């Protein structure tokens, strides 16, 4: 379900951002998505180890 | 990862050239308080004609890119046609306020579209026909101040014709497509499919899913497209992802041999 | 008079297929068991507010359409279902004081029956959800659930605060921005719904994301 979170992006779909935007803005939106999914994954891995 | 064997560009069987000649070469434009909204539907719309035209004073796409405009198919396209003062060009943007921005024409913050404007000093100025004072509020109740457009005035006082190309995003069967050549639909292969901008990679199989007729594409728990409907053949096709697994090299050590065995994962 | 709205007023929030998933969504919905107003036409201009639930148990389809808008007379939407064609115009038609049927930016040309409609406008886009089902009841709205589906969306750009139903009783409700947990079946149709702010049982059901809540104490919201 945390895949579906936008984290401030225009969509949670990566391909929509890649197909809609030029890379000077699409890299920023993708950067927000990597930040959100990486934080969610690190939280998950922390729960996994505990 | 199983690599994609081919690619599929799929667009519906529409061949209609899209009427931008009545929009951008119009003999009359609306006022900013009584702005002309024209619905655009069911056409092959080439926006690179508008993007490569050097007669336009500005070109500001926000939600998409003008290079990607022909790559996407839109559901509903509306051209907000109004004649405004060139000093209020910068008011046509999300999250602003002004005489035209907060009274005459309010534009939404989450706006997905492009705004095109150009000078009309040699067309509209001679004139006081164009007047001024929630998103898209066309209040025409009369309290209304007119524009003093003359051709001998300054650049900030020249009349400028502004077209706001708003695009409704794809949550539905779309109708306003770009100039994309449709391809043949290969089944049971990892393909780089494209259903009106719904790009992706997977195995296209036949499905027994029963869509509602107002629905373009299904979705999954992970907000991913589980199924699509082909826009040229009314059938429901699942998208199974390409078969993927990790690579695990069994080695007895380089102290014994260099012969390895490759275990693929699941 | 008044009738019980029961479980009705739930439509499809989007044009996206889902199946076998308990999807929770938020949109303008008619709340569960709300106090909808009974109108009868044997032996009226009503407000619009924010979204209108409609329902009409028609024995012979006397009710054929509605007039929407703010002033509703030559200054407005209009649906006319004459013979077997639903003729719709958005013209500023000269309507009557009590507009009735005998025995221009848009133009469209196409108790035993329950015809339910949901009328709302989102930034001028007049989204209409509709569903017709056969019934056998002469008294009121029957206790049952059936989803409504979007068929007509019109970017009218028209402010609407009043509406009037023209003609087989009818019932008028109002949509509210309430969170709704919907249950899609194996076939992808809405079969069951939960309002997330009706009562603390349904608040517990919305919190746990399940239509079955077992024994225990469950923190739901903040008083």
């Amino acid at each position: 379900k945390q895949l579906s979170s936008n984290f401030g992006a225009i969509s949670s779909v990566l391909n929509d951002i890649l197909s809609r935007l030029d890379p000077p803005e699409a890299e920023v939106q993708i950067d927000r998505l990597i930040t959100g999914r990486l934080q969610s994954l690190q939280t998950y891995v922390t729960q996994q180890l505990i | 990862r199983v690599q994609p064997t081919e690619s599929i560009v799929r667009f519906p069987n529409i061949t209609n050239l899209c009427p931008f000649g009545e929009v951008f070469n119009a003999t009359r434009f609306a006022s900013v308080y009584a702005w002309n909204r024209k619905r655009i539907s069911n056409c092959v719309a080439d926006y690179s004609v508008l993007y490569n035209s050097a007669s336009f004073s500005t070109f500001k796409c926000y939600g998409v890119s003008p290079t990607k405009l022909n790559d996407l198919c839109f559901t509903n396209v509306y051209a907000d046609s109004f004649v405004i003062r060139g000093d209020e060009v910068r008011q046509i943007a999300p999250g602003q306020t002004g005489k035209i921005a907060d009274y005459n024409y309010k534009l939404p913050d989450d706006f997905t579209g492009c705004v095109i404007a150009w000078n009309s000093n040699n067309l509209d100025s001679k004139n006081y026909n164009y007047l001024y004072r929630k998103p898209f509020e066309r209040d025409i109740s009369t309290p209304l101040q007119s524009y003093g457009f003359q051709p001998t005035n300054g650049v900030g006082y020249q009349p400028y014709r502004v077209v706001v190309l708003s695009f409704e995003l794809l949550h539905a069967p779309a109708t306003v497509c770009g100039p994309k050549k449709s391809t043949n639909l290969v089944k049971n292969k990892c393909v780089n499919f494209n259903f009106n901008g719904l790009t992706g990679t997977g195995v296209l199989t036949e499905s027994n899913k029963k869509f509602l007729p107002f629905q373009q594409f299904g979705r999954d728990i992970a907000d991913t497209t589980d199924a699509v409907r082909d826009p040229q053949t009314l059938e429901i096709l699942d998208i199974t992802p390409c078969s993927f697994g990790g690579v695990s090299v069994i080695t007895p050590g380089t102290n014994t041999s260099n012969e390895v065995a490759v275990l693929y994962q699941d | 008079a008044y009738t019980n709205s029961f479980t009705r007023g739930v439509y499809y929030p989007d044009k996206v297929f889902r199946s076998s998933v308990l999807h929770s969504t938020q949109d303008l919905f008619l709340p569960f068991f709300s106090n909808v107003t009974w109108f009868h036409a044997i032996h009226p201009v009503l407000p619009f507010n924010d979204g209108v639930y409609f329902a009409s148990t028609e024995k012979s389809n006397i009710i054929r359409g509605w007039i929407f808008g703010t002033t509703l007379d030559s200054k407005s939407l209009l649906i006319v279902n004459n013979a077997t064609n639903v003729v719709i115009k958005v013209c500023e038609f000269q309507f009557c004081n009590d507009p009735f049927l005998g025995v221009c930016t848009f133009e469209y040309v196409s108790f035993k029956n329950l015809r339910e409609f949901v009328f709302k406008n989102i930034d001028g886009y007049f989204k209409i959800y509709s569903k017709h089902t056969p019934i056998n009841l002469v008294r009121d709205l029957p206790q049952g659930f059936s989803a409504l589906e979007p068929l007509v969306d019109l970017p009218i750009g028209i402010n609407i605060t009043r509406f009037q139903t023209l003609l087989a009783a009818y019932y008028v409700g109002y949509l509210q921005p309430r969170t709704f947990l919907l249950k899609y079946n194996e076939n992808g149709t809405i079969t069951d719904a939960v309002d997330c702010a009706l009562d603390p049982l349904s608040e517990t059901k919305c919190t746990l994301k399940s239509f079955t809540v077992e024994k225990g104490i469950y923190q739901t919201s903040n008083f």
